[PDB]
């Protein structure tokens, strides 16, 4: 119903290279004037949506000349001649001709770089934390690229699920990689139950899955 | 100065209802549409609905239709929109920005973040992630509500630091980590302080990490 | 966008 496929989720670039994203409607979205209100909008971290092109074609007042958009129909598309620090963002295309509007899914562009493997390191319950009945496991992923990285948690090697939360940072400002925690969470008891406490990570830097794990009580 | 100016964070417990204000200033009210925009991570940006001042008629995404109730009052030129039955769900940042017809979204709100959660003010435990390079850090847990700034050695020590976005825990209670790598050969001479504030509870810690 | 009011 007037979805835009926005296309790719993200698009790693080199600054200074060109930058192309796409956002196909469903059907056409020419309104009943001729026009095709077709609008591209950046957000960037911390700040509201930001309009940069309208019906299609048309640069908003202030916006460089770098960027621009063509289409007609269901295909459209907005092209960064040349990408400046200041681009890095989401991406979105926004379909104003028939209510409801709608937003693609969002492209995110960021900084390309060489494959970097992380540094992998694990860190038992502090005691502290035990005097109080839980227990918090934490597998930190360090300065790696690309984003994608996986992290499965195993305790006497029995794989865990639905116990584990993680998060990543933001793309580093110097060597454009990220880090990642995640924190197995148990009960005190159950991490009393177990010895070997491991995280196994996948990510296309390493050769294989890395594991690394303490014994409970060393 | 034309600006939308939306309230201010909204901290509730689950399955209360919000009101969310947007108040024009600079322009004519009623010379155009109030839209409202919500963001999170999972859905990106999705159009709530819309209503026109002048008229008080109002369109909805039928998504968001018995959750969000929008209205303008046009003596004190202020677009509102209740948000109803609260979930986590509904935990994002609502933007309201303004519309004449055929032309587009120029001028947007600041934003109001929601944070749908059943804790109530509460100041973070600080437990210690203990060890050629050696990660060491932090665990900032069970805390409410955001923010928790953290630095390591009273901010000298930024090289090396990662400081990551909490996670949001089933009690309603937040869960911090920061760490820093530095050379093993370092950790029997050096000390690592880290640091950390959470100013709606005053807690101010420091914990010393060691191996 | 055109807008939710708008008619011709």
């Amino acid at each position: 119903d007037f979805l835009m496929a926005q296309t790719p989720l993200s698009l790693p670039v080199s600054l200074g290279d060109q930058a192309s994203i796409s956002c196909r409607s469903s059907q056409s979205i020419v309104y009943s004037d001729g026009n095709t209100y077709l609008e591209w909008y950046l957000q960037r971290p911390g700040q509201s949506p930001k309009l940069l092109i309208y019906k299609v074609s048309n640069r908003f007042s202030g916006v460089p000349d770098r960027f621009s958009g063509s289409g007609s129909g269901t295909d459209f598309t907005l092209r960064i001649s040349r990408v400046e620090a200041e681009d890095l963002g989401i991406y979105y295309c926004f379909q104003g001709s028939h209510v409801p509007y709608t937003f693609g899914g969002g492209t995110k562009l960021e900084i390309k770089r060489t494959v970097a493997a992380p540094s992998v390191f694990i860190f038992p319950p502090s005691d502290e934390q035990l005097k109080s009945g839980t227990a918090s496991v934490v597998c930190l992923l360090n300065n790696f690229y690309p984003r994608e990285a996986k992290v499965q948690w195993k305790v006497d090697n029995a794989l865990q699920s639905g116990n584990s939360q993680e998060s990543v940072t933001e793309q580093d400002s110097k060597d454009s990689t990220y880090s990642l925690s995640s924190t197995l969470t148990l009960s005190k008891a159950d991490y009393e139950k177990h010895k070997v406490y491991a995280c196994e990570v996948t990510h296309q830097g390493l050769s294989s899955p890395v594991t690394k794990s303490f014994n409970r009580g060393e | 100065q034309v600006q939308l100016q939306q309230s201010g964070t909204e901290l509730v417990w689950p399955g209360t209802s919000v009101t969310l204000s947007c108040k024009a200033s600079g322009y004519t009210f009623t010379d155009y549409e109030i839209h409202w925009v919500k963001q999170t991570p999972v859905h990106g940006l999705e159009w709530i609905g819309a209503i026109v001042p002048k008229t008080g008629y109002t369109a909805y995404n039928q998504k968001f239709r018995g959750k969000a109730i929008l209205t303008a009052d046009k003596s004190s030129s202020t677009a509102y929109m209740d948000l109803r039955r609260l979930t986590s769900e509904d935990s994002a940042v609502y933007y309201c920005t303004r519309l004449r017809n055929y032309w587009y979204f120029d001028v947007w709100g600041t934003g109001t973040t929601v944070t749908v959660s059943p804790a109530s003010t509460k100041g973070p435990s600080v437990f210690p992630l203990a060890p050629g390079t050696a990660a060491l850090g932090c665990l900032v847990k069970d805390y409410f509500p955001e923010p928790v700034t953290v630095s390591w050695n009273s901010g000298a020590l930024t090289s090396g630091v990662h400081t990551f976005p909490a996670v949001l825990q089933s009690s309603g209670l937040y869960s911090l980590s920061s760490v820093v790598t530095v050379p093993s050969s370092s950790l029997g001479t050096q000390t690592y302080i880290c640091n950390v504030n959470h100013k709606p509870s005053n807690t101010k810690v420091d914990k010393k990490v060691e191996p | 966008a055109v807008g939710i009011g708008a008619v011709f």
